[PDB]
């Protein structure tokens, strides 16, 4: 999930913000 | 560059995200 994209890999703001409600 | 962990990827969820909150995973 998102420690996997955001954390152990690199994420975007845009990608951040696909997890908004 | 850099990696998002930790208290700094849940205190950035609260700009990005706002009063709205976030899922866990893309609501899409």
């Amino acid at each position: 999930g998102i420690v996997e994209q955001x954390c152990t890999s690199i994420x975007s703001l845009y990608q951040l913000e696909n997890y908004c409600n | 560059n850099q990696h998002l962990c930790g208290s700094h990827l849940v205190e950035a969820l609260y700009l990005v995200c706002g009063e709205r909150g976030f899922f866990y995973t893309p609501k899409t």
